[PDB]
């Protein structure tokens, strides 16, 4: 009764520490993503640093591909990220076999929240201190069409879908950057390039310092091609001196 | 079931019959064995229908993963390799004859034929099914390696429609695919329209004579078609 805040066991006011803790473990690395969908794609916006010129920049990503249809982006302890991804593939890779059909995004983000829960039931677990953002496409009931879909999974096991959203260090102005802009335009009707700007904006906001090409990765899903797939730095190039105006 | 894979300079031609036949009866006409194993790696499966399916879906589901943990291509010797090691462990239990055949950019088009021992063996062609066993001197005699992109395909089509010409558990409709560098093509010949048949061939047009008129001579006349004559 003394401790009650390093194993999984409720605290007195009801809560986690152990859950709470490794959220904090999100904003620890001091990395930021943003993540935004517009009328007919959904783009992911990770900064990619890397202060040692001795590092090989394309070595490292955050950026990973769970089915060709679903791309996903890890915030938080660098590893751990990397191991839920391998349980995401897993999780597609069995569903693939179970059903014959490709995993929605939704359900992969369900089952990778009830996968983050056990964790934070269990003892001996320790929580992935990661959020993790599952971008793609959605195929939809009695048109056929797709719509863009960001899902974020939360250490807690926690699964919600998302227009817009920010994940990692100084995500809070972020998201109010996202939130402000809202309330002007709409976000779902927009253009890939109008979002891309905007995420942008808000990833330089956040953080104050005029991003380059060099230091953030992006990755995309869009309606004409849903499979997931990064984009080119020259793109990136041209986003940036389009927010530079 | 006919089955064949044949390699050119680019890539490889799959080709196959559409027959599942339950002994005599013919179960379906328009059957697809040229299964996908990835986007450029295709499967022949003769034998059972449920064991080669099986095996196929596991080897795909198996090599779809394996893309995205190495986020390159896969080899076709992996796939060879893969339905290798599934199809020796089970060698007892199932009755199937693969051949997978496909593109990679670091080996060109390439062939393996694992038969039903379990074996693996890499060829410039493959035949299987039933209807292989009339082939053999088919490709002995008319088959020169080092053929085009479209005279592969013509002489694969050939190559089906002479054996299940003579094989009645092989019909119905002609498929191919070919697998190179660009895109993969594919293409359904109907019997109608089949390069070869014994039908349409004229040396076999005129009858058999069994059906002799009673005659006063050892003369042989043809046969007889009418009651009076």
């Amino acid at each position: 009764a003394g401790f009650d805040k390093y194993i999984t066991v409720f605290s007195p006011e009801g809560s986690l520490y152990q859950v709470e803790y490794a959220f904090k473990a999100v904003t620890y690395p001091g990395l930021l993503t943003v993540a935004i969908r517009c009328k007919d794609a959904v783009l992911v916006v990770t900064q990619h640093l890397i202060p040692d010129r001795l590092m090989r920049p394309d070595s490292v990503t955050a950026l990973y591909e769970v089915t060709p249809n679903i791309g996903c982006c890890m915030t938080g302890r660098a590893p751990d990220g990397r191991a839920l991804v391998q349980r995401a593939r897993e999780e597609a890779s069995d569903y693939q076999y179970r059903y014959g059909v490709e995993i929605p995004i939704a359900v992969l983000a369900k089952r990778m929240g009830d996968k983050a829960q056990v964790r934070t039931q269990q003892a001996g677990l320790r929580p992935m201190g990661v959020v993790s953002t599952f971008i793609g496409m959605d195929q939809s009931d009695q048109d056929g069409s797709l719509k863009p879909q960001i899902y974020t999974v939360d250490p807690a096991g926690w699964t919600g879908g998302h227009i817009a959203c920010a994940a990692g260090k100084k995500q809070v102005e972020a998201m109010a950057f996202l939130e402000k802009r809202q309330k002007s335009t709409e976000l779902d009707a927009l253009t890939q390039k109008e979002a891309a700007m905007i995420a942008l904006a808000a990833l330089q906001s956040a953080i104050g310092t005029a991003v380059k090409a060099k230091e953030v990765e992006v990755g995309r899903c869009t309606a004409a091609n849903p499979a997931f797939q990064r984009v080119p730095n020259s793109e990136v190039e041209e986003w940036l001196t389009a927010v530079a105006e | 079931t006919t089955i064949l894979a044949v390699s050119y300079n680019g890539g490889v031609v799959l080709a196959a019959d559409s027959r599942t036949s339950s002994g005599t009866y013919v179960v379906n006409r328009a059957s697809n064995k040229l299964t996908k194993l990835t986007k450029k790696i295709y499967c022949c499966r003769s034998g059972s229908a449920a064991d080669t399916q099986a095996l196929a879906e596991r080897v795909s589901n198996y090599l779809g993963s394996y893309q995205t943990d190495i986020g390159a291509g896969v080899n076709v010797a992996t796939a060879a390799n893969l339905f290798q090691k599934m199809c020796y462990m089970n060698r007892w239990n199932i009755s199937a004859g693969i051949i997978v055949a496909g593109y990679d950019p670091i080996n060109g088009g390439s062939v393996y034929s694992i038969p039903s021992g379990g074996s693996c063996v890499k060829l410039d062609y493959a035949l299987g099914g039933s209807g292989s066993i009339f082939l053999y001197s088919f490709f002995d005699a008319n088959y020169k390696p080092g053929m085009s992109k479209s005279e592969c395909v013509a002489f694969c089509q050939r190559a089906v429609a002479h054996a299940y010409s003579r094989d009645g558990s092989s019909g119905g409709l002609i498929r191919t695919i070919t697998l190179d560098a660009d895109e993969p093509e594919d293409q359904t010949i109907p019997w109608n329209r089949s390069p070869y048949c014994m039908e349409k061939d004229p040396k076999y047009v005129t009858q058999a004579t069994q059906n002799q008129p009673f005659s006063s001579s050892a003369k042989i006349t043809g046969n007889r078609m009418s009651s009076t004559g």
